[PDB]
């Protein structure tokens, strides 16, 4: 029994991407 | 241990919704 | 504007959120209801534990049980039924002793069955939440970003603005998966832990009786 | 739409998508089909258990149970191979009461084994889809990721319009994925905690049987 | 500069703040309690094994024994408990061999897990706390990422203030995290085996016991 | 020889911060 | 595109994914070796154990396997290992069947004990690979974002486009360490599950056989 | 550039650094030392076991052992140990043959334990700095960052181009950790896998020697 | 076992009381 | 058992040489 969070870093790779989109 | 378990059901609804209300009350603020 | 954001959101993420808060609710109280039968059942047992080699005949003790009737629970039961069945059989005639020994063990298995069956209820719940919860508010995160993405391609030219407020309404539904999914990992591994230790006194107080009703006979 | 997301995609995404999809069809038939079996197979087993133990004479019970032999299974297959061995050995060479109720034990273990291994099928094919389908959704995404990153890179003035339908497609892997891991987990367990509970019956019956054999012989 | 953003954070993340406190002066007592205790024990146990060996009659330590018998402790009280349940059991009814064999072996027993019961304590709580401390300092980041992305739906353009107080939480909230979960995953292990090795010193005295009090009867 | 998540996700969240800091 | 970044790569970067290939290979080839040993091995033993049990003189089977004059493997191993043991033992030193019977028993301990050892090797590797490869993964990740910010200061333009490379090599480090670390670490348990099994058929083997060589004493 | 580092560097930087650079050489030093000397233990192990079986009595045996004297390792202190054990109980002519064998099968165990425990020192410590290397670089990292931002807003002409070189330095803490932390989990296992086999020889010696004794009588 | 657990709390408390005031001092250099 | 062990050893090899070059050429499309 434990928490697996593994997906979380999908979310956080697409979050990332919009920033750098964005920069300019 | 049926009605003991309800009492707890009970506890635990009202304590849920008390401490819901209170957080969501404090964020206005 | 918790609430706020509770009411804007579309209509499977209010549905997640309600299903998740329903597995905290019905969580919490398991726990809390388990947690006292399992401390009352340990002192029973060391107690009689305890009673049970102070040097008194059988006799006694049976006499003793037959007042309680229906309140004996735990290995008291396990010893009314086994003596019980090893008298019913006793008085039969032409009886061999291995027999009767074997009738009496199986009456205990029995009781013993029982009692843990009787002991370890809801227990298997647990697990389930807090093994499904955070999935749950990671597909709803990734549903609401989806929509998010696909009401902002609508306009093809906006900026991190038209955005923003989307996606933080979509993160909500980790933070209350998160919330529910805590405590049952917590709790599970010290109930399975209290339940082994409490079967394996039985066991043993099975074995240790078996073997001193065989030389009665 | 959904289909035209699909059509729009290169090789990779849609083996991906196409792998997802194939999983979720397999494990739900798994569970489906292994589902009637662990129920029939316990009734049977708590059906012939209530019989046994009705006083009737064994070579009774042994000239009953050769009507059916083909299609014997559980408890009643364990009885018949080792009154079988028993038998066989026993009329057919002259030796110590001893190395008969040891062969009958030991045909006993065999088909208990073989009992518990066709009743154990296609199990851990569910904890290995539970345990892989994220991490190949992950990858799935983060190719496109690295893919959009190197577009980006060569490219200015970005608005925004032009990687969307990149993080469109990547999500949608993640969901599926997502999906598809959400009920082998809480099947598996299931499954496990009935195969576990099953084995203890064949076990006593197996112990019970022995010391039957050995007063008889 | 610390004390400005934890006051200026909401009330969430100060209850999470105070909780992994709470969590890290607790394991710090703990693993400071323990290892006193666990050196004592072993040193005992040497100590009162060094005797036993040295040729004096068991009647002497048994009369030595019963002067301090109250605060008897370690590997001395398994002897006082099998020697006196021995001779309560020889004085009485001329019992069989086996009748005493047994009962000294069930009271060493008895004894046994009642002081591996005593000694091991606090020492799952450790464990339980280096595996889901991260995640709570994981739930307010989340929070702190929550909140940053709701300042920055503004209409007006964003400045350092306005998202100022988000990265803050959320830096602390990991920081704390982290810091909360060293002393528990360095110290679980080494606490764990030291009991590991105590229990077959204790398993090797009783065998040892027992196979000396078999001569004598 | 399980895996060991938490550094990742840690470092992946310190580079989200850091980019997200830099948007004014 | 990918080769081209690939290219622009430092060393460091280059080295580590030339490591983590290798390891992913070494892994991959040890997995698919191992299997088919340790299915001829069950078989192999089955076979034998089959054999034992039709009924023939243990004589003419000790005769038959020193007429193959050859190395063994499996259950037949200790058959020889045991009855050499007993011949020489039975005649010589003490007739005492406790001194026989622990002689022969010892002969089968070291049998068992050397051929588990035998069947046991390069299994930790793929158990080591798995706990160290990510870190790799992660040292790569860290040095190349940190090269990346280096370089950014040196000039007076700043741009993100101009860093966005650097965390397309990162993801791609990543990636690959991910990739290698999961399949030993699956591989490791699955095949620890199978010695288990085989060991346990090795005891129960050993356990009927020192039976069956006493009761003739 | 390791002064401008520490000059730029504030306090819980580089004391961190310093930790982590001493635990570094730490561990190369235990590992370095180690091997030798398990590499003379074997060596040693395995001539004494040549010598043993070369058909001496065992009295010319002892007067090589005495002629040793005090510099005695594993193989030999134990036989020494066990012999003078031996002839000292028997020459009392006050105890039965099973309990001067037990007497002398103890001071053999006690031997052993303490050659054990001899050998395996300093081995915990990699496992501690391997389990814990990382989590301080984290920390670092994290209150490196904080501290950046922190004085970042002080100066209101801030500019995306000088905050990187501030941002850069902090990242180097982790590197540093997990180059520390990769060889550490390596050694630990090979180190412990080394230890398990000599614990296999000697305690299959003491049987054998206990058997040899134990003829005699 | 109790007077340990408070003298345990009471240690912790007074190290946790000065890490965190080094702490703070730390954080101005 | 050197000789199964090399020939795992190539298959192996083989078969990651040609993912890897499945792979890259998948990056031109």
């Amino acid at each position: 029994s434990e928490i697996n969070i593994v997906p979380l870093l999908d979310v956080l790779l697409v979050l990332l991407l919009i920033f750098m989109a964005t920069a300019p | 241990q049926n009605d003991k378990l309800k009492r707890a059901i009970i506890i635990s609804a009202v304590l849920h919704v008390i401490l819901f209300a209170a957080l969501i009350w404090s964020s206005f603020d | 504007n918790i609430l706020d954001l509770f009411l804007k959101a579309s209509l499977l993420v209010k549905l997640i959120m309600l299903i998740l808060i329903g597995f905290s609710i019905a969580s919490w109280a398991i726990i809390i209801q388990r947690t006292r039968i399992l401390n009352a059942a340990a002192r029973e047992a060391e107690a009689f534990e305890d009673k049970f080699w102070s040097g008194i005949e059988l006799s006694r003790l049976y006499q003793e049980s037959q007042g309680k009737r229906d309140n004996l629970t735990g290995s008291e039961q396990i010893f009314y039924s086994g003596f019980k069945e090893f008298v019913r059989l006793h008085r039969a005639n032409s009886h061999a002793p291995e027999a009767v020994v074997e009738g009496a063990s199986r009456a205990m298995r029995i009781s013993m069955n029982r009692e843990l069956e009787n002991l370890e209820t809801h227990i298997p719940f647990l697990g389930t939440v807090g093994s499904i919860s955070p999935y749950i508010g990671l597909f709803g995160t990734v549903w609401g970003i989806m929509h998010a993405f696909i009401a902002l391609g609508a306009v093809k030219q906006a900026t991190l603005q038209m955005v923003a407020p989307g996606i933080a309404e979509a993160l909500i539904a980790t933070a209350i998966g998160l919330f529910a999914a805590i405590p049952a990992v917590m709790a599970y591994n010290r109930l399975n832990q209290r339940v082994n230790k409490l079967e394996l006194n039985y066991d043993n107080f099975m074995e240790e009786f078996t073997a001193i009703l065989h030389r009665q006979a």
